[PDB]
RNA sequence: UGCCUGAGCGGGGCGAAGCCAGAGGAAACUCUGGUGGAGGCUCGAAGCGAUACUGACGUGCAAAUCGUUCGUCUGACUUGGG
RNA sequence: GCCGAAGAGGAGAAAGGUUCCAUGUGAACGGCACUUGCACAUGGGUAAGCCGAUCCUAAGGGAAGGGGUAACCCCGGCGCGAUCACGCGCAUCCCCGAAAGGGAAUCGGGUUAAGAUUCCCGAGCCGGGUGUGGCGGUUGACGGCGACGUGAAGUCCGGAGACGCCGGCGGGGGCCUCGGGAAGAGUUAUCUUUUCUGCUUAACGGCCUGCCAACCCUGGAAACGGUUCAGCCGGAGGUAGGUCCAGUGGCCGGAAGAGCACACGUCGCGCGGUGUCCGGUGCGCCCCCGGCGGCCCAUGAAAAUCCGGAGGACCGAGUACCGUCACGCCCGGUCGUACUCAUAACCGCAUCAGGUCUCCAAGGUGAACAGCCUCUGGCCAAUGGAACAAUGUAGGCAAGGGAAGUCGGCAAAACGGAUCCGUAACUUCGGGAAAAGGAUUGGCUCUGAGGACUGGGCUCGGGGGUCCCGGCCCCGAACCC
């Protein structure tokens, strides 16, 4: 799938496409999220 | 003209870097599709190229076989007329 | 953020404390996208308040 | 709060392909019919002629033309039925007399 | 992602690695002979694991 | 080397198509301001390459390495996997 | 102090292959000590309907005639109804081939030494697969001019999925930021206070003011009018205006007095406060998304799946027929999940200055490079001690001369950003060009100039005109007694 996953730019943590959001410690729709830009070199 | 004294349409595309014989002609061949053409069929200033050889009309969206850089050319309508005539002879 | 304050209310704006490279700090292009979209607000606001006409109001927003 | 005869959501549409739009909501399945994966919902125009193909939503589809279809065959119905009414007159002429 | 998962190296894998343990304290003893120093037993470091 | 299918290229500079205004000409088309932006285009980041000290090292960190310099960097480009 | 696109932050692919956690050791290792460890020994840990595998199909590995070749080896009916049991229809087959093409469904909080979007707690949904009732309907649906909104075998046609490069407007998001300023933290040889954290909540059942594009809608009837950043559009009817469709990781509002800490205040429980705060700026066109124009002697994957157009044989009686809601249930039957992912877990014989892939391009000033930073976070590399000679390697500066040195101005120094001014020969008029050359630049303060909304002088002529309070009559009228 093209979509990855989103990765927050504050904790950096992994947390889907479907996920509206980060969670990993009260980033609790912080919505500072990037998707993996779908795969390089 | 506007800032240009000699003629371009492509020439920047060379730069200085490229040359001269060729240049006469390249202008001359892409910048002729370039040219809004009228659709034969609308009137309206449509006709675009889509591919080598396919022109577009934007306003009906009637596409087209034609040459590479032209919508037209003397050789299809030579072509075209030469058939219309034998099929009239025939009908006779 | 007392920097952007001592922006706020000019400064160093003589030539040599100014610096990033010549439109790079500002395209002017950046300075048209605020140009042409007011320009185009204003003669907007102009013909609903009444002032000119259809035919003037062509010349000038090709002008 | 009615129920209901009240506003929402099956299908217009854009110009990137064949011609279109014009398709109808009867219709909801999962959804209004519009811009999605696997497509979950339903479109039809009714029926027997703007000449649906209809193509299917939930999408970026292209319904072939409201209008378009049922004049092409409306003026396919008006071209056959002169082309007809003249092979019956050029019928009726050359069995009567000429050619 | 999984962690490479085919179950079939996996295993496999798992079976070399309870394999390399230490001989068991009693096989020293009654015994046959030997300076029992086992020796089929693999390292993190060094050397390459094999199929 | 090919094929398939993905991914990567801060920012800036220059300014080709042709059209507006302003202005000229009977027309042809022209002048000046100006807009828009084309490119195996320029200066350069990620990334690629590997010119110079003919340095450092030369039983090395290394069976070709290190530092500083230098070339390319939207393309006949670079690159992961299959 | 050092690390800053990661010379040392977070998440991962491959690869490793238990290296992880804990406890106990110390012969060997660690190029040294070692109480330590990624050494040794013993135990322990990885938990999926909703992550991935898995299903599909792409260069191709091809299975399948015939035939060369001894030979290895190599080229090139089935399906469906149908219940009573039985008959009917057709064209190029069938598997593997991406754990990063395509794709049915999950988040928030908590907890473990070690798992975790995986278990729990709360809540949701999906897929697949039998019953139930509300009723929405019944000679196969009303409404709205319209667009369009709120049965069913034989049989054909088909979207999405589903797609190139360049430029690049618009919506809006999390950011970055500021202030009102809570709540609570720093700290004053000597002050004003400012400064700092901080104000945070899903996935999604329900509402939307619903952008752009298409509206050959209707309606209007422009020969110059509308309008863009730009191209453009139009009388195969423009602009008004009565309509539509129609996005989102997107407004609202609910999920949600569900929720753990953030911080302080408390033996523990508790209670308060924060979680129901306000408003806005800066093309940051960033990532998601919807459009446009341009471009190619060069044209940008396929199928699974999801899903409907038709065009219809048959069947529609107090009998009998479907399809959203609701709902009830079961199933959910496979594998993997630890950890490293690297100047110590990969490859290179090594705890090797080498090599080795993706995402985090939104951390703060200054975006000319480079530096410095900080509440993320991370680290002080397996050698120290005491002097400091020459020799050497990294390296700065040397009077006055200025290449005399050297193959060679080699190196290094030197110029440097940026604005204004100005700019030669030659030229395929594109260029040459940043030619050259020369002048400006601080600290600071004010002005000028660039945003949205509302209003903007004296006289004449054109188009249009509202609320509040008190008292009273006769009638209707949600509700209560």
């Amino acid at each position: 799938y093209n979509q990855d996953k989103m990765i927050c730019r504050k904790c950096y943590a992994r947390l889907h496409p479907r996920a509206v959001n980060c969670r990993k410690k009260k980033c609790g729709h912080s919505n500072q999220l990037r998707p993996k830009k779908k795969i390089k070199n | 003209m506007t800032k240009r004294t000699k003629k371009a349409g492509i020439v920047g595309k060379y730069g200085t870097r490229y040359g001269a014989s060729l240049r006469k002609q390249i202008k001359k061949m892409e910048v002729s599709q370039h040219s809004k053409y009228f659709c034969e069929f609308c009137g309206k200033f449509a006709v675009k190229r889509k591919a080598v050889g396919i022109w577009g009309c934007k306003d009906c969206g009637k596409v087209k076989a034609g040459g590479a850089y032209t919508m037209n050319t003397a050789s299809a309508v030579t072509v075209r007329s030469t058939i219309r005539r034998l099929r009239e002879q025939t009908e006779a | 953020r007392r920097a952007h304050e001592a922006k706020q209310k000019g400064r160093h704006s003589g030539y040599g404390k100014r610096r990033g490279t010549r439109e790079a700090r500002l395209p002017t292009k950046i300075l048209w996208m605020r140009r042409m979209r007011v320009l185009r607000r204003l003669l907007r606001k102009y013909r609903e308040a009444k002032k000119i006409d259809k035919h003037m109001y062509h010349d000038m927003y090709l002008k | 709060m009615v129920k209901f005869l009240k506003p929402g959501k099956a299908v217009i549409l854009l110009q990137g392909r064949f011609a279109g739009r014009k398709a109808v909501i009867v219709r909801v399945f999962e959804e209004g019919t519009r811009d999605r994966p696997y497509g979950h919902c339903l479109v039809a125009g009714l029926a027997k002629y703007p000449k649906k193909v209809i193509r299917k939503d939930s999408a970026k589809k292209t319904a072939k033309k409201s209008r378009v279809k049922c004049f092409l065959k409306l003026v396919n119905f008006t071209h056959l039925m002169p082309t007809r009414y003249t092979l019956d007159v050029d019928l009726k002429e050359v069995a009567a007399g000429p050619d | 992602m999984p962690s490479h998962k085919t179950f079939r190296i996996k295993q496999k894998l798992a079976k070399k690695q309870r394999q390399n343990r230490p001989i068991p304290y009693w096989i020293r003893m009654r015994t046959d002979n030997t300076i029992r120093y086992n020796a089929k037993r693999r390292h993190w470091r060094r050397t390459k694991l094999g199929f």
